[PDB]
RNA sequence: UUUGCUCCACACAAUAUAGAUGGAUACGAAUAAGGCGUCCUUGUGGCGUCGCUGAACCAUAGCAGGCUAGCAACGGUGCACUUGGCGGAAAGGCCUUGGGUGCUUGCUGGCGAAUUGCAAUGUCAUUUUGCGUGGGGAUAAAUCAUUUGUAUACGACUUAGA
RNA sequence: GCAGUCAAGCGUUCAUAGCGACAUUGCUUUUUGAUUCUUCGAUGUCGGCUCUUCCUAUCAUACCGAAGCAGAAUUCGGUAA
RNA sequence: AGAACUGGCGAUGCGGGAUGAACCGAACGUAGAGUUAAGGUGCCGGAAUACACGCUCAUCAGACACCACAAAAGGUGUUAG
RNA sequence: GGCCAGCAUCAGUUUUGGUGGCAGGAUAAAUCCAUAGGAAUGUAGCUUGCCUCGGUAAGUAUUAUAGCCUGUG
C-alpha cells in the first residue's frame, strides 16, 4: 500500500563520529575508519544528536521498506566494526591428511597458502584482503583467525578460505575435510 | 462507466383494478446519467421482485447531492463481484470527500485489482464510518494519525519545450 | 590509433629511395630532396616534429629498411617497414630513434639464442586450385561423370544459396600467415668463418 | 568532531501549508492545505485569493515554503481569519518566487514603445557598467 | 530554434532520446549528440546484454556479410535506435539522417559549444526511482567496443580544462554582478525595474 | 601536345543549394539532493541566498541603415597588423600584448528620404566550377612495350632497364 | 514419440534416493493415419556415396547439484549443441 | 466432410485489421468545403511523450476481436479480498 | 476589356472565439449567518512524573488563551 513513513535509529557510541553526504557514509572511531556507499538505495538520513541518527523511507512499498532495516544494519556494523571490531575463527578439519596452512607473499601479497588438502599435491592460495589480518592461534590446534574493521571483509576472506577447500568426487558427508568458520565475534573483549 | 451522480429512483408495478396503488420501492443508484440510472433500477428490481419494466412504472427520479461536499470522510464500502471463476462479496474502505467520488475510485480499484468491469460489480452499501477506530483497513488508518505530515520527494516538473539548457532537479 | 607525424633522416640510401618508385631508371630521383633541405636551417622544423611526437604519441615505431644489396638477390629495390619500439619512455624512444638516423641496427641487438620468435610472411603461391587439394576434400569415386576432384553436394536445397562455408575451387597460396614459437638455434655472424 | 548529517529538507503536505495552484480557473492563486485525503489528494481552501473550497490533486499544485497555524479541517471563514492574521500574503509577495512571477507578467504587458524604451535604457546602463568593469 | 543543437547524451534514455532526435531531423533541425557512452537504457545490465546477443545471432546464413550488421559502439548503438525511426530508405529519410551526427565523448568544436538536454528523455525524470537501468558504455564494452578506456582518459582530460574555463568564468561573472550592483539604485536602473528589467 | 601547375589577391562569367534571415550563449557531479555568495579550522565545515524553467541572457534605433557637427567619456567594438601563450579526440580554434584605424544609439545638433504610387521575397546568403589579367612559389611521374618468376587462366602480382 | 500433475503402491524399514498403479493435463511432427488445398501442356516419384549447415528431447568431453554417493563404479538432475 | 436461417465472398473497389477473397466500417459518376466511421495519435506516420486511479519488474515480461495457440499443477514474488 | 491579384460590402456553406438575458432542481447541494446538541486525531486551564529554570510526556478537562462535527432555521 506504500507506507507514508517508516524509520529506524542508528545509535552512536562515545568514540565515533559518522558523517554522511548524499548517501556516502563515513564512520570513524578508535579502531580506524570505514566508508560505504548507500547511493543505490533511496533513504533519508537525519542527525538528531551525536549519539542518534535516523533513517527513513517516505511513501514506500514492501521491498523498499524492507531495505530500510538492512541499511540500519549495514551502518551499525560499520560503527561496531570501528569500535569493537570483528574477529572470525576457523578450524581445520581432516580425517587423515594434516592440513598445512601458511602465509606467503609475492609482490607485497599476503596469501593464505593451504597445502596437503586431502593429500593433494596441489598448493592452494587465498589472498589476504586489505583491512584483514591473519594470526594462526597459539594454544589452539589448527585454528586460523581473521580479524579487521570490516565485517564484510573478514567474513568474505573467511568464506574464501573455506571454499578453496571444497571436496570433489567424494561423498562430502564422509569426507568432511576442510577449513570451517567456527566462531564469529569481536576483537575487543569483555564483549 | 463514467463520472457518477447518485440517484434516488422510485418505481412501482403498474396499477390494476383489484390493486390500485401498488407498493413503491426506492433504490439509490450510482450512474453517470438518468437514463443509465433507470436501467440499473429495473436491473436489480427484477432481481428482487416479480416485475419488469414492461409491467411497471418509474415514479420519480431525483439526483441526491452530497451533504457536506468539502468534508473529508472515511467511507466503508460493500461490494458483490464476479471473477472469472466465481462470485465474491467484499468490503473496502475509501477516504474522500463525497459518496460520488468514492464510488468513482471503487470502480477504478475493482477494475485495477481484480479486473472487474462495471457490468460485473454490485454496490451493496456505501456508508459513512462515523467514529474513527471502526475504520479497519490500514491504508486508510494511516491517514488519521495526528499531526500528519509528509514530504513529496523526487519532484518531476513537466518540460514545456523539447530542449532544456539546465539539467533539472527534483528538490522539493 | 592514428599516425600523426613521420620524421625522416636527412640522407636516404638509394635502396630505400628506390622503393618509392615504379620506374627508377627514367625517374628524376627527386624523392625526399626537399625534405632533406629541412635540416639546413639550424634544425628548426625537424625538432618541432620530434618535439611534438614526444608530447603526444602513445606508441612509437621506427622506419627501417633492408640492405638488400648485401644479399644475392637481383631485386635491388629494398624493403621498408615500421617496427614498434618497446624500450622504456616515449621520450627516451624518439631520442633513440633520432639518434639512429642513417645509422645501422644489428640482429644480435634484437634476438638471442634459444629465444622463441614468430615469423610473419606471405605463403608460396599455387594459383587457381581445385577443391580437392585446396581443402582436402575427398576424391569422388572413379566412376563419376564430369569429374571427381569436386564436391558432390555443394549445398542443400534450402538456403537456396551456395553458402560461404563450403569448399570451392579457387586461389591457393600467397596467403599471409603469422606463425609462432619458432626457436632460434643459431644467431650467425656474417664476418665469421 | 561532531557528526554532520546532511538534511534533505522537503516542503511537507500538512494543514496550513500554502500552495500555489497551477491548472484551472484558479491557477496562479495561493491556497492553504486544510485536511489531507490520501497520498495524492488534499482538501484545499483559499478564500482571500478567491479559490473555492475543494478537493484537489497534489499534482496540480506546488508546495511553497510558506506555512502558518491552521487547525486541521478548519472551515473557510476560519481559514480566512488565520491567513490574514498570519499575514501570509505579504510574506508570499516578499518572496523571490512571487517577485519573479510579477516580473515576467510586466515584461509581457509592455507596449511596443515601452519595449523600445527598455532598450534605450539597457544601452544607457551598459555604457556605465562596462566602464566600471574596467577600473578595478 | 538554432542552426545546430548539441545534446549531452548523458543521462538520457536511448529510445526516448532517439524518438525526439528522429522527429527533429525530419522537421529540418540539424543535431549532434555527445557522450553517447553515458547514455542509458531501462532494465538491468544483464537484460540488455542478453538482448544484445539476440541481435548478434541474426545474420545472413549463406553469407554473414550481406546480413544484419552489428555495431558495438555506443554512438552507433544509438544510431540504430534512431535510424529505425526514420524512413531511411527514402530520399527524405537519407536527407534527415545527414543532419545527424553521434559521438562518444565530446570532441572538438562541440566541447566549446553549449550542450542542451531533452527532459522528456532524461532518465532522472522518467524512470521511477528504484528501477534498474543500464549505461551504454558498459554495455558496448561487453559486446566488443574497443574504446571505453580511451574515451574515459580523454574525457577526464577534457573535464579538467573545462573546469578551468568555468572557474575563470565564474570569477569574471562575479565582477560583473559587482559592477551591475554599484549601478543599482541609479535612475536608469530604477526605470528598468519599472518596465520589468 | 602550343605557356602548363600551385597559393594569395579581383574581375567577369556560369552552376548550384534538403533550405542564413540578430547570437549553436562551453564546468563537473548529484537528483532521498544541488547552484551561487560569503566566512573559516579548508571540511562529507559554518552562515546566507536561489530554483518552482530559456517567458532567460546577450544583442537590437540610424538610405538593408545615407552625409555631417559637437560634448561627456578612456569605455565598447569591427578590421588589418604586432607581443607572449595554450589547444592533437577530429587540435586547424581559443587567450593575451602593443600601437594604427573605422564605428559607437553614452548625450546634444544640421541635412536627406516622397513617384517602389494601398500588398506582391521585392533580390543583401553560400556551393562548386570555368576564363583571362599579375603578387608570391614549385619544376614530377604513372602507364604501354620490353624484362624477372618469390607471381599468374586472362587481367593482376613481383623484379629489371639512360 | 516425448514430458508432466495426484500419489495408491515399489523400494528390508521408508510414497516421491531411484521408481510409480488408477486417473489426468500436455507437448512434438524423422511414425502411421485422416483430409484432398497446391502441382497431371510433368516440381526426376528408393538407398548409398559426397558435403555443408541447423535443432536438442546431451551419447562423449567442461563445471556443477543429488543418491538406498565408504572407496571404485553407477544412477538422477542443472548450465551446456 | 455434410444440413438449417440470415448476411457475405464469388461479381467489389474505397477506409481499418502491417500483410490477406469472406472480419470491422462503409458499397463507388467528375470535383470543392465540411464532418465522421471502423481504427488510431512516442518515432516510423496524419493525430495529446494528454489527463486520472490502481496493477505489473520477468538471467526467454507484456502489448487489443476474427488471428496466427497453450494446459493440469505449483510460488513465503507482489496486490487486494 | 486578356492574365493574376489586394481590400470592402454581401450571399451560400462551414469552422473557431468573446459576451447578454432567462428556465429547472432539495425553487441545486455547499460557503456564510443564526441556534440548539455533541464528540476527539482534546484547544485553554488544571493535576501528576521526570526533566539545564520550561518543555516534554499521561491524566483529567467539551470552548476557555484553537477549532471541528451533527441537526434546525
Ligand atoms: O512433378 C510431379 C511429380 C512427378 C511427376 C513425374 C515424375 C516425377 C515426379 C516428381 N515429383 C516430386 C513432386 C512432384 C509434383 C508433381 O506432381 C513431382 O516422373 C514422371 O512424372
Ligand atoms: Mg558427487
Ligand atoms: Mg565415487
Ligand atoms: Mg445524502
Ligand atoms: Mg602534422
Ligand atoms: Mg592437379
Ligand atoms: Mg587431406
Ligand atoms: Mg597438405
Ligand atoms: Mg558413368
Ligand atoms: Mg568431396
Ligand atoms: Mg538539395
Ligand atoms: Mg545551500
Ligand atoms: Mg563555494
Ligand atoms: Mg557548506
Ligand atoms: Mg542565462
Ligand atoms: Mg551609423
Ligand atoms: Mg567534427
Ligand atoms: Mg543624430
Ligand atoms: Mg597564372
Ligand atoms: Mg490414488
Ligand atoms: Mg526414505
Ligand atoms: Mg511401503
Ligand atoms: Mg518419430
Ligand atoms: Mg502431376
Ligand atoms: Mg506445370
Ligand atoms: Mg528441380
Ligand atoms: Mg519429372
Ligand atoms: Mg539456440
Ligand atoms: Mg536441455
Ligand atoms: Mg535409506
Ligand atoms: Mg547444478
Ligand atoms: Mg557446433
Ligand atoms: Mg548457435
Ligand atoms: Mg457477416
Ligand atoms: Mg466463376
Ligand atoms: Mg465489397
Ligand atoms: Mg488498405
Ligand atoms: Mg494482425
Ligand atoms: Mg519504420
Ligand atoms: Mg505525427
Ligand atoms: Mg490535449
Ligand atoms: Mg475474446
Ligand atoms: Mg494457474
Ligand atoms: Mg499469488
Ligand atoms: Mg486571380
Ligand atoms: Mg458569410
Ligand atoms: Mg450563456
Ligand atoms: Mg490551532
Amino acid at each position: 500500500m506504500k507506507y507514508i513513513q517508516t524509520e529506524q535509529q542508528i545509535e552512536v557510541p562515545e568514540g565515533v563520529t559518522v558523517s554522511i553526504k548524499s548517501r556516502i557514509v563515513k564512520v570513524v572511531g578508535p579502531r580506524g575508519t570505514l566508508t560505504k556507499n548507500l547511493k543505490h538505495i533511496d533513504v533519508t538520513f537525519t542527525k538528531v544528536n551525536n549519539q542518534l541518527i535516523k533513517v527513513a523511507v517516505h511513501n514506500g512499498g514492501r521491498k523498499h521498506v524492507a531495505a530500510l532495516r538492512t541499511v540500519k544494519s549495514l551502518v551499525d556494523n560499520m560503527i561496531t566494526g570501528v569500535t569493537k571490531g570483528y574477529k572470525y575463527k576457523m578450524r581445520y578439519v581432516y580425517a587423515h591428511f594434516p592440513i598445512n596452512v601458511n602465509i606467503v607473499e609475492k609482490d607485497g601479497a599476503k596469501f593464505i597458502e593451504v597445502r596437503n588438502f586431502l593429500g593433494d599435491k596441489k598448493i592452494r592460495n587465498v589472498p589476504v584482503r586489505d583491512g584483514v589480518t591473519i594470526e594462526f592461534s597459539t594454544n589452539v590446534k589448527d585454528e586460523i583467525v581473521l580479524s579487521g574493521n570490516s565485517v564484510e571483509d573478514v567474513s568474505q576472506n573467511a568464506a574464501d578460505l573455506q571454499q578453496i577447500c571444497r571436496v570433489r568426487n567424494k561423498d562430502i558427508r564422509k569426507f568432511l575435510d576442510g577449513i570451517y568458520v567456527s566462531h564469529k565475534g569481536f576483537i575487543t573483549e569483555d564483549l | 462507466m463514467a463520472h457518477f451522480k447518485e440517484y434516488q429512483v422510485i418505481g412501482r408495478r403498474l396499477p390494476t383494478e383489484s390493486v390500485p396503488e401498488p407498493k413503491l420501492f426506492r433504490m439509490r443508484i450510482f450512474a453517470s446519467n438518468e437514463v443509465i440510472a433507470k436501467s440499473r433500477y429495473w436491473y436489480f428490481l427484477q432481481k428482487l421482485h416479480k416485475v419488469k419494466k414492461a409491467s411497471g412504472e418509474i415514479v420519480s427520479i431525483n439526483q441526491i447531492n452530497e451533504a457536506h461536499p468539502t468534508k473529508v470522510k472515511n467511507f466503508g464500502v460493500w461490494v458483490r463481484y464476479d471473477s472469472r471463476s466465481g462470485t465474491h462479496n467484499m468490503y473496502k474502505e475509501i477516504r474522500d470527500v463525497s459518496r460520488v467520488a468514492a464510488v468513482e475510485t471503487l470502480y477504478q480499484d475493482m477494475a485495477a485489482r481484480h479486473r472487474a468491469r462495471f457490468r460485473s460489480i454490485h454496490i451493496l452499501k456505501v456508508a459513512e464510518i462515523e467514529k474513527t477506530a471502526d475504520v479497519k483497513r490500514q491504508y486508510v488508518k494511516q491517514f488519521l494519525t495526528k499531526d500528519l505530515k509528509f514530504p513529496l520527494p523526487h519532484r518531476v516538473q513537466k518540460s514545456t519545450k523539447t530542449f532544456s539548457y539546465k539539467r533539472p532537479s527534483t528538490f522539493y | 590509433l592514428r599516425s600523426l607525424t613521420t620524421v625522416w633522416a636527412e640522407h636516404l640510401s638509394d635502396e630505400v629511395k628506390r622503393r618509392f618508385y615504379k620506374n627508377w631508371y627514367k625517374s628524376k630521383k627527386k624523392a625526399f630532396t626537399k625534405y632533406s633541405a629541412k635540416y639546413a636551417q639550424d634544425g628548426a622544423g625537424i625538432e618541432r616534429e620530434l618535439a611534438r611526437i614526444k608530447k603526444y604519441a602513445s606508441v612509437v615505431r621506427v622506419l627501417v629498411h633492408t640492405q638488400i644489396r648485401k644479399t644475392p638477390l637481383a631485386q635491388k629495390k629494398a624493403h621498408l617497414a615500421e617496427i614498434q619500439l618497446n624500450g622504456g619512455s616515449i621520450s627516451e624512444k624518439v631520442d633513440w630513434a633520432r639518434e639512429h638516423f642513417e645509422k645501422t641496427v644489428a640482429v644480435d641487438s634484437v634476438f638471442e639464442q634459444n629465444e622463441m620468435i614468430d615469423a610473419i610472411a606471405v605463403t608460396k603461391g599455387h594459383g587457381f586450385e581445385g577443391v580437392t587439394h585446396r581443402w582436402g576434400t575427398k576424391k569422388l569415386p572413379r566412376k563419376t561423370h564430369r569429374g571427381l576432384r569436386k564436391v558432390a553436394c555443394i549445398g542443400a536445397w534450402h538456403p537456396a544459396h551456395v553458402m560461404w562455408s563450403v569448399a570451392r575451387a579457387g586461389q591457393r597460396g600467397y596467403h599471409s600467415r603469422t606463425s609462432i614459437n619458432h626457436k632460434i638455434y643459431r644467431v650467425g655472424k656474417g664476418d665469421d668463418e | 568532531t561532531d557528526s554532520i548529517v546532511k538534511a534533505s529538507n522537503w516542503r511537507l503536505v500538512e494543514v496550513g501549508r500554502v500552495v500555489l495552484i497551477k491548472k484551472g480557473q484558479s491557477a496562479g492563486k495561493l491556497a492553504a492545505i486544510v485536511e489531507i485525503i490520501d497520498q495524492k489528494k488534499v482538501l484545499i481552501d483559499g478564500p482571500k485569493a478567491g479559490v473555492p473550497r475543494q478537493a484537489i490533486n497534489l499534482g496540480q499544485v506546488v508546495l511553497t515554503p510558506l506555512t502558518f497555524a491552521l487547525p486541521r479541517g478548519a472551515r473557510t471563514a476560519t481559514v480566512s481569519k488565520k491567513w490574514a492574521a498570519a499575514a501570509v500574503c505579504e510574506k508570499w509577495a516578499a518572496s523571490s518566487w512571487a517577485k519573479k512571477i510579477a516580473q515576467r507578467e510586466r515584461r509581457a504587458a509592455l507596449t511596443d514603445f515601452e519595449r523600445f524604451q527598455v532598450m534605450v535604457l539597457r544601452k544607457q546602463k551598459r555604457y556605465t557598467v562596462k566602464k566600471a568593469l574596467a577600473k578595478a | 530554434v538554432e542552426p545546430v543543437v548539441v545534446i549531452d547524451g548523458k543521462g538520457h534514455l536511448v529510445g526516448r532520446l532517439a524518438s525526439v532526435v528522429a522527429k527533429q531531423l525530419l522537421n529540418g533541425q540539424k543535431i549532434v549528440v555527445v557522450r553517447a557512452e553515458e547514455l542509458n537504457i531501462s532494465g538491468e545490465f544483464f537484460r540488455n546484454k542478453l538482448k544484445y546477443h539476440d541481435f548478434l545471432r541474426k545474420a545472413t546464413a549463406f553469407n554473414k556479410t550481406r546480413g544484419p550488421f552489428h555495431f558495438r559502439a555506443p554512438s552507433r548503438i544509438f544510431y540504430k535506435a534512431l535510424r529505425g525511426m526514420v524512413s531511411h530508405k527514402t530520399a527524405r529519410g537519407k536527407a534527415a539522417l545527414e543532419r545527424l551526427k553521434v559521438f562518444e565523448g565530446i570532441p572538438p568544436p562541440y566541447d566549446k559549444k553549449k550542450r542542451v538536454v531533452v527532459p522528456q528523455a532524461l532518465r532522472v525524470l522518467r524512470l521511477k526511482p528504484g528501477r534498474k537501468y543500464t549505461t551504454l558504455g558498459k554495455l558496448s564494452t561487453s559486446v566488443g567496443w574497443k574504446y571505453e578506456d580511451v574515451v574515459a582518459k580523454l574525457e577526464a582530460k577534457r573535464k579538467v580544462s573545462s573546469a578551468e574555463y568555468y572557474a575563470k568564468k565564474r570569477a569574471f561573472t562575479k565582477k560583473v554582478a559587482s559592477a551591475n550592483a554599484t549601478a543599482a539604485e541609479s535612475d536608469v536602473a530604477k526605470q528598468l525595474a519599472a518596465l520589468g528589467y
